[PDB]
């Protein structure tokens, strides 16, 4: 019945939630930059974005991203 | 007085015989093609290379011009 | 808020020969014309597009 | 090469493509065997007065109509097997080669001792020289060893092409960032011409391939040469 | 009231009608381009321009016949007006997301259309493989449409899939178990899942395509560590199974006009006939890297992929003899419809054959992207598919439209086409066999006559083309309203007369359960 | 009482079969063809180096 | 009429819903080539009016006008359940395209997955709480489905906010993964793969959500009766596929 | 066995109040069978349609004996003189004494 | 030496793992030799399998991306 | 709705000639569209 | 549409109507006369009688036609028009082949070929007589 | 199938008229282009 | 806590017209298939209608595939033409 899934919402399902949400925001902060390496593999551009100036990805992140020539 | 001629199964009994005919037709024009093609290719090309000379094939190729290479 | 679904079902159901798209009023031939207006509208323009493209 | 009003493959240069036209023989016989069979048959059902409409019991053939099918399946299938695992059986060859696709030209490149390596275009019909292939000759041919077994190894620098060559039963695709394997031996000198099968772009009809095939010596002395 | 009734239908023999004028149209351009391919191989030389032109014009003969004649035809045209009908349903489940389905194929046209005209087209194949298709070797928006065409097609056929399958489960009478509905219902079930399960995985592949184009994605490219393999896997994924979905409604039609034909009240061995339809719209899901012989793939990858596609024989088979087996015993009507059905069973028969030879994957290796491959697919495209069409529109002819048809027309047509494609596409197998490519706007020297040849059948095939249009014109024209038809207690299809009231059915059939 | 095919049957086959005859000949051999027929038996072979 | 079947009154919405099509496929050409949005929005805008239109429609025909009989609401349940199928096929391509390319590393990414270079997000950090945010979700939705079969209003709505809020939260929390990641999609098939994948994911997470609000809305209007109410079985239907997605992403992707 | 199927249909042409509408379905049914059927039948077939008064019908019949031989062409001739006391009997006139083989 | 030898590691049509392995030899062996005073010419035998096998620009930019410290390779 | 022959189509059989010039610009628009992008294309 | 009808077909010879629905005065005398012994009627009201019944005999239904022969015919004249077409095609879009194809190009074309040893073993060069230096 | 008579023969003369107009609908337009081409 | 609205209270149209019937153990709208009964000409199967004609099919022997259609009429029972079983409309 309801009494069982509503028991299992409020037991299990959102203390879990509570938990990780308490995990993820203490242990959130802000890690290492990593070291550019102009690796050919990665940064691709075979064509502009169409949006920005043509090379920013879309979630572009100026801490963590860097662009084909290093970061900003 | 004419005789009592089979009246019954006469479609079943056509195609009972006509049958074996679709399958001996079918059969023998397929293996006519193996005997006037495949059988005629094997002997062309175990004739060919009974005897085949590769140098003497590739000087009168030579003789005759056709090579980049000599 | 208060149950009107019967409201609505006696509006919905008059017998009025209108297509379930209009019966609600006014506001449905509204919204249907900026609709259709739009996508006709938005049609020419994507034509006009075409032809300015394929030079 | 093809030759005017040609029907069938064209003539075999090695073993391989030799099992390829058995092989082709035997399952065109098949082919003839049961289109025969159908068109005898239709032809058989079309031609009485005779008549049955009633309902037909279908269970008596269920037998035969799927056993025999399967039975010449086999019978394709068997001798096709064979001819796959042969041809994938340890290669052990004597000279490896390399193919480039380019758009529109191949490059070759030899490269088991010194670094040789040329390309390989389409002459132009304004520029062939009298009694030569319109399409199929190229000025710098793929000279090879004859009688002597080659691998073939073929790649892209841009976009798909193919490396065919049909008298010799080959066909490997020319994929960029990917090194494919053929082996090929040829059991006579003599000039093997193919064409770019697959679909590149602008000038892909305009790419073929010409094989030169001479005795070791030759070769060698050509190959010495073009360094 | 015109607006009201064709553009915002919720009429399943309305939409069928579109779906048929839509489809008839699409043949037309169609047609066209496949007399541009026949005219630039018809003589030595270039007559248009070099492969760029060329193959625009090859890719966009092949999505039109497929995606906008065949798919339009058989599925939105014939099943709309007949499924219905034949289970004694009032409408299909769906009437209003049907009218979407017919809908999405003018602007899906209009998109291919575009990609033609802008830039220098999409000179792809229909398989649209990478990098070729990419945005460096083909720059612009042309491939770019090309896929929104497809995006557009394949929403098309997935809604009508899951419209069909409903149908066909929940709205028989309810007496009526699966096993008592007709083949051609049955047909279209099957081709319906196929649709439903191989066209989202297209959709995932021309995505990538998009993706790679214009996000900076990697998929298809080695310098981001993709593979232009992977591209190959996703679109033959789909289109083996689209084969099938283009041959399965037509196996439906022609167990009915074979049966009809016949004189008889019932196919020959129903029950064989569904569970060969369905076994071969399993068989179809499991290979289709028999279109990837030559990539590269694994010994024992290619043993497996030659195996089971060669399985397929199996089934298929059971379906020609059960056909050959109708006509066992049968009073022959000679009518056009049975002329279309007969050339069908034997024709496919031949291509089907070709196809049995072009899966062993050795013999592929010479054979591959070669002409050989363009005659296998156009005897069981051009001489089966369209067999079935043919046969099925001159048999429903008379429904659709209350009118009869001059049948001593119909016959020279099907006559004249008979000759033409024999003649385009006999002699493609010695071109094939000989090492003649595909894709080729120009040819060796030593190619020439049976190039001649084959485009001297494709102006025969034009001619046939133009007779059909008309003969439909000369029926319309004239007006002989039908009067009788023989066999209805077997052709439900048929018992509300010709044409149907736009409803039918509204008062549903008694059948009981004793 | 004969129908379109009693009266003019004979007359559009013989017809419609010497037309076509004479036209696809004209064609074939009229007009500059080039249908490049095997040369075997047909051609002599000349010098070409 | 003497049999269950809904004859639907001619509309324009087909015609709109395929013109809006139209106009989205030929805007993003135009957005990708001629860099323009015009027409892209207009299309988004006229997709956006015929949904809204042709579901209330939907709404009109069943609760207000009494169309949906049993057999009606069965073809509705096979409807959704194909819907559903082709989904996940659709989905299938991208975890072929995922593995394709993780288990024949190329030498271009060193040979190795991840490949050189990239920095995996790991999945006991904000990926575990998506878990935990979807699955509370499944359980929610559950709760509020049997409330809504007991007759139960308010605990059926409190349910239903609960699934709600769970799947805002999801898609804020993908946002902000988005955000902080090290990696783009232009990173190579790495990138590639893991952002089309989870993208598509989030897209169908905004459309679930979407569906759950709509259900919230004719929850607080009575629409549903506590026998009769398909339009909610659908939504949870399609949101267990959501969830069931996320768990192979999660187990896979990651 | 053939016997047991011939005594059934001589059995049901036999009944005395036999309508128009079974010996339409009788006679139809028959003929989609692979054989001609045998004189007892025909005559059994034959005297239904005296019962029912319907001269044409009769007529019909023969003409369908007939067909259902199709290349057979001594099957005919021989089931006409099994029948010859039956058709004087009955006045049935054959196909051919009315012209209409022609 | 001829050419490279068949190896049962690469037995299939798709060699190019067989070019990249033997190029990752080749160095990965040079270092480690070097590194021990060992005899450097040892490695000779996988340059001339890479040689054989590989194409000459996938040689040449996997050396420049070495050269540039963007080889993705380990050694 | 108008029911029967001739009258659940789109287009109008009321008069031959009328429907031979709608037949007529209909098939062959769509033949002739193939001929006309390649006359456009050419002339880029 | 929906009332039983009439047809002429040789496995269902008894149609579920007679072919004639409404009797003339005389037709209905010729029937009541039916009902008397058959002897007593004539060759013209047995064959009246039948005609009332039946549209066509047997023999009619199942004769033979000519329609083959406006079938062929018309189908040959289509084909032949075809050739008007492909003769219209060669003088007006088709330009000059290439220069491969004049007579001298092919007879040296073809001696390369006989040299280079062309389908040696069947195909072409396998037709040339090296010895005689003919073809054979 | 039968079916009642034309309601609206269509005579010989009428049908070489429709032939001709059809046919002429695919020829003449095609032809134009391709007798042009080179001019394009 | 209720608030939920059951079928009883507000299904309207035909939805609660079906409802409504099925209580009655009636099926105007024709859900379920009909029960033959022996279908002699003593006992027909009684065929509802609306109107004056309804279309039969007739399964004339359990898993026949093929079923048999056929226009019944107002008036005298007819019979199936394939396995001559009796129907009569009862309009
Ligand atoms: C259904 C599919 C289909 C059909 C019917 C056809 C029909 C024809 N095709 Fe084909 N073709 C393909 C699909 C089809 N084709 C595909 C998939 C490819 C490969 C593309 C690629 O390589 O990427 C191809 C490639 C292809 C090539 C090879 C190009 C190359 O490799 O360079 C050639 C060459 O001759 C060719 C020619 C023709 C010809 C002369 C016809 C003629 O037979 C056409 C004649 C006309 C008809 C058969 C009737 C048309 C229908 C109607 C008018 C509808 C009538 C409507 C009603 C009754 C309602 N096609
Ligand atoms: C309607 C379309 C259709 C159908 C139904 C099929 C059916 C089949 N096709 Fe084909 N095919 C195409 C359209 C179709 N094909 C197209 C369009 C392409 C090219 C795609 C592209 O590259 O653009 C292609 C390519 C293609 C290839 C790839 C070749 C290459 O690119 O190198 C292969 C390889 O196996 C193949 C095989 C088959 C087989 C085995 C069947 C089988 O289903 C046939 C089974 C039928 C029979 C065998 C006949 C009936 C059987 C009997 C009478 C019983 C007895 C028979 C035996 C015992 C053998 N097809
Ligand atoms: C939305 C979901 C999928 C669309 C495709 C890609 C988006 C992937 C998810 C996403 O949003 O990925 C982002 C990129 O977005 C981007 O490119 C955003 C790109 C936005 C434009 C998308 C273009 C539209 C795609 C067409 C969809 C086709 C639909 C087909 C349906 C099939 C019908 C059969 C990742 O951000 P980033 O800065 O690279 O890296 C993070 C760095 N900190
Ligand atoms: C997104 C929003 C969907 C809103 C649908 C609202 C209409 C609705 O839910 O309609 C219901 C029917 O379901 C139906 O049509 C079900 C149809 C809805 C399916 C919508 C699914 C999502 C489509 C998104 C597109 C995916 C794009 C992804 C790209 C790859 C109406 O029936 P009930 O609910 O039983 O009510 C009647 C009772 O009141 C009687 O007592
Ligand atoms: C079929 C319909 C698909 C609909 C696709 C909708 C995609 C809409 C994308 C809108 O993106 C706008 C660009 O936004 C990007 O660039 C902007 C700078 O130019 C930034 O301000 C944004 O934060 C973002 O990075
Ligand atoms: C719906 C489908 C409609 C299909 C229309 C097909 C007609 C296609 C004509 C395509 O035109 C391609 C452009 O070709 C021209 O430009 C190319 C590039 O500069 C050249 O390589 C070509 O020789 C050609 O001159
Ligand atoms: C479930 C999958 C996740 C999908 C969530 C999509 C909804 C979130 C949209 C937010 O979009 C913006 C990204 O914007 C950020 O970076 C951009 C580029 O540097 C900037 O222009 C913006 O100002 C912002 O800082
Ligand atoms: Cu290179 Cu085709
Ligand atoms: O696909 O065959
Ligand atoms: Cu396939
Ligand atoms: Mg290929
Ligand atoms: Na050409
Ligand atoms: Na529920
Ligand atoms: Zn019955």
């Amino acid at each position: 019945g309801a009494r069982t899934w509503r028991f299992l919402t409020f037991g299990l399902a959102l203390p879990s939630v509570a938990l990780c949400t308490l995990n993820s925001w203490l242990h959130s902060g802000h890690r290492e930059r990593p070291a550019f390496i102009p690796y050919h593999h990665l940064r691709i551009r075979t064509k502009p974005f169409s949006w920005g100036d043509g090379n920013h990805t879309f979630f572009h992140n100026p801490r963590v991203n860097p662009l084909p020539t290093g970061y900003e | 007085a004419l005789a009592k001629p089979q009246m019954r199964g006469l479609l079943a009994r056509r195609l009972r015989f006509h049958i074996v005919g679709a399958f001996m037709v079918s059969l023998g024009f397929a293996t006519f093609y193996k005997f006037a093609v495949a059988e005629k290719r094997k002997k062309a090309y175990a004739d060919f290379y009974r005897n085949y000379d590769s140098m003497k094939d590739f000087e009168e190729m030579r003789k005759a011009g056709i090579f980049q290479s000599a | 808020f208060e149950n009107r679904v019967a409201e609505k079902q006696k509006l919905f159901q008059e017998d009025n020969g209108l297509p379930v798209h209009l019966k609600g009023g006014a506001t449905d031939n509204i919204l249907y014309r900026v609709t259709m207006t739009l996508c006709l509208g938005g049609t020419l323009y994507s034509l006009y597009c075409l032809g300015w493209a394929s030079f | 090469m093809a030759y005017p009003m040609q029907l069938g493959f064209q003539d075999a240069t090695s073993p391989i493509m030799e099992e390829l036209l058995h092989f082709h023989d035997h399952t065109l016989m098949i082919v003839f065997l049961i289109s025969s069979l159908v068109l005898y048959i239709i032809s058989l059902m079309l031609t009485t007065k005779l008549t049955h409409t009633s309902t037909m019991d279908a269970q008596e053939v269920e037998t035969i109509w799927t056993i025999l099918p399967a039975i010449i399946l086999i019978l394709i299938a068997l001798p096709s097997l064979r001819i796959l695992y042969m041809m994938d059986e340890i290669n052990n060859p004597s000279l490896t080669v390399k193919t480039m696709g380019h758009q529109w030209y191949w490059s070759y490149e030899y490269t088991d001792y010194e670094d040789l390596s040329f390309d390989s275009y389409m002459i132009p019909t304004s520029e062939l020289k009298p009694g030569e292939l319109r399409l199929l000759e190229v000025d710098n041919r793929v000279v090879l060893p004859m009688e002597m077994t080659i691998r073939m190894l073929v790649s892209s620098e841009d976009v798909l092409h193919s490396w065919a060559v049909p008298s010799l039963g080959l066909k490997t695709d020319a994929i960029p960032g990917r090194l494919n394997q053929t082996t090929l031996m040829s059991s006579r000198p003599g000039l093997y011409y193919g064409q770019c099968s697959e679909i590149c772009g602008s000038n892909h009809s305009f790419m073929p391939i010409v094989l030169e095939l001479v005795p070791l010596k030759y070769f060698e002395k050509w190959s010495a040469s073009m360094l | 009231m015109f607006i009201n009734r064709w553009l915002f239908s919720t009429n399943h023999k309305d939409i069928g009608t579109l779906y048929l004028l839509f489809g008839a149209w699409a043949g037309m351009v169609g047609t066209a381009l496949s007399l541009l391919i026949r005219a630039e191989l018809g003589q030595p030389g270039t007559l248009l321009g070099d492969d760029q032109i060329y193959n625009v014009v090859v890719t966009a003969h092949a999505f039109v016949m497929i995606f906008f004649m065949v798919m339009p035809i058989m599925i939105g045209g014939f099943g709309n007006w007949l499924v219905p009908l034949m289970i004694g349903a009032p409408d299909m489940a769906f009437p209003r997301m049907n009218n979407m389905s017919f809908w999405l194929l003018p602007p899906s046209f209009l998109l291919l259309l575009a990609s033609s005209m802008v830039e220098a087209g999409a000179g792809t194949g229909w398989t649209v493989y990478p990098p070729l298709a990419g945005n460096l070797a083909h720059a612009g928006a042309s491939v770019d449409l090309t896929i929104f065409s497809l995006h557009l097609a394949g929403v098309s056929s997935i809604l009508g899939a899951i419209n069909f399958i409903t149908t066909i489960i929940n709205m028989k009478p309810p007496a009526m178990s699966q096993y008592q509905t007709p083949l051609f219902v049955w047909s279209v079930m099957i081709t319906a899942v196929l649709l439903l399960l191989s066209l989202p995985v297209l959709a995932a592949g021309i995505t990538m395509l998009l993706t790679d184009r214009n996000l900076n994605t990697t998929f298809f490219d080695p310098a981001g560590g993709g593979d232009p393999i992977l591209y190959q896997h996703l679109f033959w994924f789909f289109g083996h199974p689209e084969v099938y979905i283009l041959i399965l409604p037509g196996f439906g039609m022609i167990s009915h006009i074979v049966t009809y034909y016949s004189g008889k009240k019932e196919p020959f061995g129903y029950m064989g006939m569904v569970w060969a339809m369905m076994s071969i719209g399993f068989l179809g899901f499991i290979v289709w890297a028999h279109h990837m012989f030559t990539v590269g793939m694994d010994v024992d990858t290619r043993a497996y992929f030659t195996s089971a596609t060669m399985i397929i024989a199996i089934p298929t088979g059971v379906k020609v003899f059960s056909w050959l087996a109708t006509l066992h015993g049968g009073n022959i009507k000679w009518s056009p419809a049975m002329m279309w059905a007969l050339g069908f069973i034997f024709l496919f028969t031949v291509g089907g054959l070709t196809g049995i030879v072009l899966a062993n994957s050795s013999l592929d290796i010479v054979l591959h992207d070669t002409y050989y491959v363009v005659a296998h697919f156009h005897y069981v495209l051009s001489m089966g598919a369209v067999f079935a069409i043919m046969g099925g529109f001159v048999h429903w002819f008379p429904l659709f439209s209350g009118y009869t048809l001059n049948d001593t027309w119909a016959k020279i047509h099907f006559a004249i086409m008979f000759v033409g494609v024999n003649m385009t596409f006999f002699p493609q197998h010695f071109l094939g066999l000989s090492g003649m490519p595909r894709r080729y706007s120009d040819y060796p020297d030593a190619y020439t006559m049976w190039n001649t040849i084959s485009s001297m059948g494709s102006f025969i095939s034009l001619t046939a083309v133009m007779l059909m249009v008309f003969i439909i014109w000369e029926a319309f024209a004239s007006k002989r309203e039908v009067l009788t038809v023989d066999l209805t207690t077997t052709n439900l299809e048929w018992l509300n007369g010709c044409p149907p009231p736009y409803h039918t059915f509204e008062e549903p059939t008694y059948v009981n359960l004793k | 009482a004969p129908d379109f095919h009693d009266k003019y049957g004979n007359a559009v086959l013989a017809s419609g079969a010497t037309f076509c005859v004479a036209v696809w000949v004209y064609m074939a051999t009229q007009i500059g063809i080039e249908w490049n027929p095997s040369p075997v038996g047909r051609v002599t072979p000349k010098e070409w180096r | 009429q003497t049999h269950a079947y809904h004859m639907v009154n001619p509309s324009p919405w087909p015609l709109t819903g395929a013109l809006s099509a139209l106009l989205m496929t030929s805007g993003l050409t135009m957005w990708f080539h001629f860099n323009s949005m015009t027409l892209l929005m207009i299309g988004l805008t006229t997709n956006m009016l015929t949904m809204y239109q042709w579901w209330r429609d939907v709404i009109r025909e069943s609760t207000f006008q009494g169309h949906h009989t049993p057999a009606v609401q069965k073809g509705l349940r096979y409807g959704m359940i194909l819907f559903i199928i082709s989904e996940v096929l659709f989905f299938t391509g991208f975890f072929w395209a995922f593995y394709h390319s993780s288990l024949a590393p190329t030498p271009e990414l060193g040979g190795c997955w991840p490949p050189t270079g990239i920095h995996p997000l790991n999945p006991l950090e904000v990926p575990l709480l998506n878990t935990s945010v979807l699955l509370a979700s499944g359980v929610s939705i559950t709760w509020a489905h049997h409330s809504l079969m007991e007759g139960d209003r308010k605990h059926m709505l409190q349910a239903l906010f609960i699934t709600i809020t769970l799947g805002v939260y999801f898609t804020l929390l993908q946002a902000s993964e988005y955000y902080e990641a090290p990696f783009t999609i232009s990173d190579g098939v790495y990138g590639s793969t893991f952002f089309v994948a989870t993208g598509f994911h989030g897209l169908h997470v905004i459309i679930g959500s979407t569906f759950l609000i709509v259900c919230f809305f004719r929850q607080l209007k009575f629409h549903f009766t506590s026998n009769h109410h398909f339009g909610f079985e659908a939504a949870a239907w399609y949101w267990h596929f959501v969830d069931v997605v996320w768990l192979f992403l999660y187990v896979s992707i990651y | 066995t053939d016997e047991e199927f011939d005594a059934r249909w001589v059995t049901y042409f036999n009944k005395p109040d036999i309508d128009a509408w079974e010996l339409r379905k009788g006679m139809n049914t028959l003929v989609g069978y692979d054989l001609v059927p045998e004189p007892k039948i025909i005559d059994a077939a034959l005297r239904a349609c005296r019962r029912l008064n319907d001269f044409a019908s009769a007529v019909r019949i023969l003409e369908v004996v007939k067909d259902k031989a199709g290349p057979h062409k001594e099957i005919y001739p021989y089931v006409i003189q099994e029948l010859r006391p039956t058709l004087n009997e009955l006045g049935i006139s054959t196909p051919e004494e009315l012209g209409l083989d022609k | 030496y001829q050419t490279a030898p068949f190896d049962s590691r690469f037995p299939n049509q798709n060699q190019t793992r067989n070019c990249w392995q033997n190029y990752l030899d080749f160095h990965r062996c040079e270092k480690a030799m070097t590194a021990k005073g060992g005899d450097v010419s040892v490695c000779e035998w996988y340059r001339r399998v890479y040689k054989s096998l590989c194409p000459i620009s996938w040689v040449s930019t996997w050396d420049d991306r070495r050269a540039e410290g963007t080889f993705p390779g380990k050694i | 709705y108008e029911e029967g022959p001739g009258k659940n189509i789109p287009f109008s059989v009321e008069n031959k000639w009328r429907l031979l010039a709608m037949m007529t610009l209909f098939f062959g628009s769509g033949f002739a569209a193939p001929f006309f992008i390649v006359r456009h294309q050419l002339l880029k | 549409y929906a009332l039983p009808s009439y047809v002429d077909r040789r496995d269902y010879p008894l149609p579920d109507v007679a072919h004639v629905k409404n009797l003339s005065a005389s037709q209905k005398a010729l029937k009541e006369k039916e009902k008397a012994s058959w002897s007593s009627l004539s060759i013209d009201e047995k064959v009246e009688l039948y005609r009332l019944k039946f549209k066509e005999s047997f023999a009619e239904m199942n004769r033979s036609t000519n329609e083959w022969k406006t079938v062929v015919g018309a189908a040959m004249f289509f084909i032949g028009f075809t050739a008007l077409l492909l003769i219209w095609e060669k003088h007006y879009v088709y330009g000059p082949i290439p220069h491969t194809f004049e007579e001298e190009w092919v007879a040296k074309q073809t001696k390369r070929m006989l040299d280079m040893k062309v389908a040696p073993i069947q195909g072409f060069s396998a037709k040339w007589d090296y010895d005689k230096n003919e073809w054979k | 199938i039968t079916a009642k008579p034309a309601k609206t023969p269509t005579s010989p003369k009428e049908q070489a008229i429709g032939l001709s107009v059809t046919f002429l609908s695919f020829l003449l337009p095609a032809g134009w282009v391709l007798y042009h081409l080179d001019n394009y | 806590g209720g608030g939920v609205p059951t079928d009883e209270e507000q299904a309207t149209g035909l939805e609660r017209e079906v409802m409504l019937a099925a209580r009655k153990g009636q099926d105007p709208y024709n859900i379920l298939a009909p029960k033959a009964t022996s279908g002699t000409k003593e006992d027909p199967n009684l065929v509802p209608s609306i109107t004056n004609k309804r279309i039969v099919g007739c399964i004339c022997e359990e898993d026949n595939s093929t079923v048999i259609w056929f226009w019944l009429h107002k008036g005298e029972a007819q019979r199936c033409p394939s396995c001559g079983t009796h129907y009569k409309l009862v309009p």
